[PDB]
């Protein structure tokens, strides 16, 4: 397979015109979103986004709501502090992004933990792999680093990532076992399209697959064709599966000299296919 | 840092067949800052389509999915229209069955 | 499970 993970992705945006900010947090197990929070929602709560989390009881929902509400407040202050460190105008909107989480090893222990920040899209501050020290991107982030050293923030993170994060992840994998722990292989085929030159486009499709990780390549006589190929970003189907394609222009009549190759964890071994009308 | 423009793909969930109900997707990715307007259009008019919760990739760039039910036929045209600070006019991508 | 102590920058 590959390692499973639990992650949270949060976005804070300042709104000077309104005297406030907006905080949006989403949680994922692997490629599957399962919770959301939006501080603009009336009566804002942590809310379910996958069916298998709805079995958690009231204490879970109250506790998670209290903790994400508190983060939204702290991140509103952090927006103001960072504006000051950079001597930016009070009228402009800025963005503070936060990502943290845990990957699970094959023995059930933490494989890798992370906790990191960006300001206006640029790296700001990050927890090192050791979970015992921080790396700052500039003179402003050094100020924040010294506060977190003084407060022993790393000890708290180390404890959360090795303990609560891994433990929660293992519970969610069990609650959603029938969907999360099952891979679905791609359905594949090659199409042919008349093209603006006397070249023909061949397009290799992979459809209906989970998880999202996949390789699609083209060869002619053992020779990889990546330098002239268009490969689109992997995209959601909307039902928990994904799609991708790879296309290239070939001379007319020569279509069957080309092979598409597909690798995915749902396949028993790698696939070779060609234009097969 | 400099703002990052959106990539846009418009596509159906299942292979399109005229007269058969399906789902129409506009996937928008790679952009920064997160303020953006994404509209699915039917014959150039805005459809009332659901939008996913704001999230981002490991390089900090944002992604959104806008989606709704539709039944394709031989007549109607569909497209996606995106407005962002990096775009001096709206970006319009047409739906066709081959992409 | 969401973390429970968000730090001031």
């Amino acid at each position: 397979m590959g390692p499973h993970s639990l992650s949270y992705f949060s976005t804070a945006v300042s709104r000077p015109d309104r005297g406030d900010s907006r905080f949006i947090a989403v949680g994922y197990v692997d490629d599957t979103q399962f919770v959301r929070f939006d501080s603009d929602a009336p009566n804002p709560r942590m809310e379910p986004r996958a069916p298998w989390i709805q079995q958690e009881g009231q204490e879970y929902w109250d506790r998670n709501t209290r903790n994400v509400m508190g983060s939204a407040q702290i991140n509103r202050v952090n927006l103001k502090t960072l504006r000051g460190y950079y001597n930016q105008s009070e009228a402009g909107s800025h963005t503070l992004q936060w990502m943290y989480g845990c990957y699970l090893g094959p023995d059930g222990l933490l494989l890798r933990g992370y906790d990191q920040f960006a300001y206006d899209g640029a790296d700001y501050l990050a927890l090192n792999e050791d979970l015992r020290s921080w790396t700052a991107a500039d003179m402003a982030a050094q100020i924040s680093k010294r506060k977190w050293e003084a407060a022993d923030a790393a000890e708290h993170w180390r404890s959360y990532l090795q303990g609560t994060c891994v433990e929660s992840l293992r519970r969610y994998l069990q609650m959603g076992k029938d969907t999360l722990q099952r891979a679905e292989p791609p359905k594949t085929h090659v199409t042919r399209h008349p093209s603006s030159d006397l070249g023909v486009t061949l397009r290799c499709w992979a459809l209906g697959f989970h998880p999202k990780e996949i390789s699609l390549t083209w060869q002619r006589e053992g020779q990889d064709q990546s330098q002239d190929m268009e490969l689109v970003e992997t995209r959601p189907s909307g039902d928990g599966t994904f799609q991708k394609w790879a296309a290239l222009v070939v001379p007319p009549g020569e279509e069957q000299s080309y092979t598409c190759h597909v690798q995915h964890e749902g396949l028993q071994e790698p696939l070779t296919l060609r234009w097969d009308p | 840092m400099v703002a990052r423009p959106p990539k846009v793909q418009v596509y159906s969930r299942h292979p399109a067949e005229n007269g058969k109900p399906n789902y129409l997707n506009c996937y928008v990715s790679g952009f920064h800052p997160p303020q953006i307007e994404i509209d699915l259009l039917k014959n150039g008019e805005k459809m009332n389509a659901e939008q996913s919760d704001l999230s981002f990739s490991k390089d900090w760039s944002f992604y959104l999915l806008v989606h709704t039910e539709f039944t394709p036929n031989a007549v109607d045209q569909y497209s996606c229209r995106v407005k962002h600070v990096t775009l001096d006019k709206p970006k319009i991508v047409k739906w066709d069955r081959d992409h | 499970e969401f973390e429970d102590l968000t730090f001031l920058a």
